[PDB]
């Protein structure tokens, strides 16, 4: 599922900025 | 019928002359700015509330009140080094003329020779950003609860030329309402016309800023497209590994909806995450209006939401005063200060 395929990603927790 | 259009036409004009005194009040501060409102010594610090890819921000107890506060520090150092002098400028003058029911209150602001400090109302129900990955994702109404105050936010930002530029769950706090509070100002910017700095959040970056293209604040719209389908989804509708691989998806003009997703929600959503700007809700001939008679909002009392009348569909718990419960943890470091001021003329303003 996509749900699982994002919960196993890399980018799940908190997101900083870019500049 | 045509009472709800006597309603919307009538409201209507309202908002206009509320915008309109807003901006008066606005313009005033905008012109000349609060400056050294307070001082280090004056506060307890208690704890990190969070920390950014820019400064750290910490629950505070003011000595002669009790009271507490979300101060952000800022090393002027790393400012410079980073190149955010002019948007740190920006990020106080424009907090600290502000005023609405969803934007957080900046209280104080001032700076010592290593740091800057802007003093902001605590908002102790945490950021939206950890309820929602908690809880997995937020029912359609849930959702539009919290849509419906970034929409009269910008309404409001806008009609005074201001650009948001990074509107994530990461930015917004829940407040003891249930209610939304926006902060981090970083990178707001009082433009009329197109800007071109490559800012925001990989996640919610609009595809004009991807392709290094100018852009206004319709960026500010496909950001709500995505900070809506991230709510109700659970997931963000462009995510990869890698920043880059998240922009291709971006500028590739396809999403895929959930099957949960309502018919309404998805006809919004293919307007908000328009590429061509052109045709994108909110940066059209009616813009705003476009958003707030859409279908998907037909139950929202907007004038509702903005007395915060309305029954918020979740409220955080609050154990009483310095309650950081809802914050995650973060590892603490001491407040250095110089004995020698650092980049004195940069921000002289500040
Ligand atoms: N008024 C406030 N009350 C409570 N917590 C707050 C308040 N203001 C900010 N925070 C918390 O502190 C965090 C960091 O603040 P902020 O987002 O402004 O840092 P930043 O460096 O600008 O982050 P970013 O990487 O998005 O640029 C927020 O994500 C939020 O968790
Ligand atoms: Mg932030
Ligand atoms: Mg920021």
């Amino acid at each position: 599922t996509t749900y699982a395929d994002f919960i196993a990603s890399g980018r799940t927790g908190r997101r900083n900025a870019i500049h | 019928g045509n009472a709800a259009a006597a309603k919307k036409g009538s409201e209507q004009e309202s908002v206009k002359e509320f915008l309109a005194k807003a901006k008066e009040d606005f313009l005033k501060k905008w012109e000349t700015p609060s400056q050294n409102t307070a001082q280090l010594d004056q506060f307890d610090r208690i704890k990190t509330l969070g920390t950014g890819s820019f400064g750290r921000v910490m629950l505070v107890k003011h000595k002669e009140s009790g009271n507490h506060y979300a101060m952000k520090i800022l090393d002027k150092q790393k400012v410079v080094k980073l190149k955010q002098i002019e948007h740190t400028l920006n990020e106080k003058r424009i907090l600290q003329a502000v005023n609405f029911p969803f934007l957080v209150k900046l209280e104080f602001s001032f700076k010592d020779n290593s740091n800057l400090y802007m003093v902001m109302e605590y908002v102790a129900g945490g950021e939206m950003f950890s309820h929602l990955r908690r809880i997995g994702r937020f029912s359609e109404p849930h959702a539009r609860f919290y849509a419906a105050q970034i929409v009269l936010t910008f309404e409001y930002l806008h009609s005074l030329d201001l650009i948001y530029r990074d509107l994530k769950p990461e930015n917004l706090l829940i407040d003891q309402q249930g209610y939304i509070q926006v902060t981090d100002f970083g990178f707001a910017k009082r433009v009329k016309g197109r800007t071109w700095t490559l800012c925001g959040t990989p996640e919610y970056l609009a595809p004009a800023i991807i392709l290094s293209k100018g852009y206004n604040k319709a960026v500010d719209w496909w950001a709500l497209g995505v900070l809506i389908y991230e709510m109700a989804a659970g997931y963000p509708p462009f995510f990869a590994d890698q920043p880059i691989q998240i922009y291709e998806k971006i500028v590739s003009g396809k999403v895929r909806f959930p099957s949960h997703f309502s018919s309404d929600l998805k006809d919004l959503l293919r307007n908000l995450l328009q590429v061509d700007l052109t045709k994108r809700f909110g940066n059209l001939k009616n813009g705003v209006n476009d958003i707030k008679n859409h279908k998907w909002f037909a139950t929202t009392d907007w004038i509702a939401i903005y007395q915060r009348k309305v029954e918020a569909p979740f409220i955080p718990k609050f154990k009483g005063p310095g309650d950081t419960s809802n914050f995650d943890d973060y590892e603490e470091e001491e407040i250095r200060v110089s004995i020698n001021e650092k980049c004195g003329k940069e921000f002289t303003e500040f």
